[PDB]
């Protein structure tokens, strides 16, 4: 699994999570929560106030 | 100390050249109530918009200003005229940008950064991972172009 | 240099967060802290620094 991302600031100085890419790749991985457990993560460890996906 | 006023002058010299009588307005907005995206329009004495960019100023870890373009439109077929390329010499001017990010690398996108690249506004133009384009700012141009005597703006308006 | 901004965002016809001379009066009786912190609220954040201007005692 991956996702890739940028951390960046607004004018108001908050965190967002510009996310390029995230993908489940693994088969038996699906449908399991994976993606929300490392988002979890991504959105403690970096403090964010919101994530952006570029491509929708 | 970059008002909007400054591309309103500079579009008077456009109109000027290419004979148009409309006088240009530039309105600098929140895209919608409350918003950080904001909008730039170019309107029209009927208040139509004629061009626009929608983007939304961020910071990077390095505290680097980018410019993040949602979407940019030369609605009036003004086309093929530089437009495009002032609207950007004013943003980049007014928040004083490092770069550019196209977030979805349509035709237009494509064509108008290759354009601005040629005017010199950016010294790399780059498709990245995620498909986002990544112009980066040449700084040195965009200095000559805002001297004050207007010779390297002017040259660039008129051909 | 709150006053410049707001007079700037005047000039450019964006909304009034307060008036120059209401800000006038409000920073002649704030703190550096508190100044800042309507500052922010009005979304005028100018660069400034006393400590670069610090003599060499």
């Amino acid at each position: 699994a991956n996702v890739i991302f940028q951390p960046i600031q607004d004018r108001r100085g908050r965190t967002i999570l510009l996310v390029r890419d995230q993908n489940t790749f693994g088969a038996e991985l699906r449908q399991k929560r994976l993606m929300t457990l490392i988002h979890l993560w991504l959105v403690h460890r970096f403090k964010a106030q919101a994530v952006h996906y570029v491509t929708p | 100390e970059v008002p909007r006023k400054l591309l309103e002058e500079w579009l008077a010299m456009w109109s000027g050249h290419y004979q148009l009588k409309d006088k240009l307005r530039v309105q600098l907005r929140p895209q919608r109530a409350g918003s950080e995206v904001l909008e730039l329009g170019i309107h029209g004495e009927s208040d139509d918009k004629l061009a626009n960019v929608i983007f939304q100023p961020i910071q990077d870890r390095r505290g680097r200003t980018i410019l993040l373009v949602r979407d940019q439109n030369t609605f009036g077929a003004l086309r093929q005229k530089r437009l495009m390329t002032l609207i950007h010499l004013w943003l980049v001017h007014r928040f004083k940008a490092q770069a550019v990010h196209y977030v979805t690398p349509t035709d237009d996108n494509l064509y108008q950064t290759s354009k601005m690249k040629s005017h010199g506004i950016f010294t790399e133009v780059n498709q990245e991972v995620g498909e986002i384009i990544v112009a980066e700012v040449n700084h040195p141009r965009i200095a000559e172009l805002l001297t004050p005597d207007r010779v390297a703006l002017r040259k660039l308006i008129t051909k | 240099a709150v006053a410049d901004v707001l007079e700037f965002g005047q000039s450019e016809g964006e909304p009034i967060g307060m008036a120059p001379e209401e800000w006038r009066a409000f920073a002649a009786r704030a703190s550096l802290h508190a100044a800042r912190a309507k500052a922010k609220e009005l979304g005028a954040d100018p660069p400034w620094d006393c400590e670069l201007a610090k003599t060499p005692e």
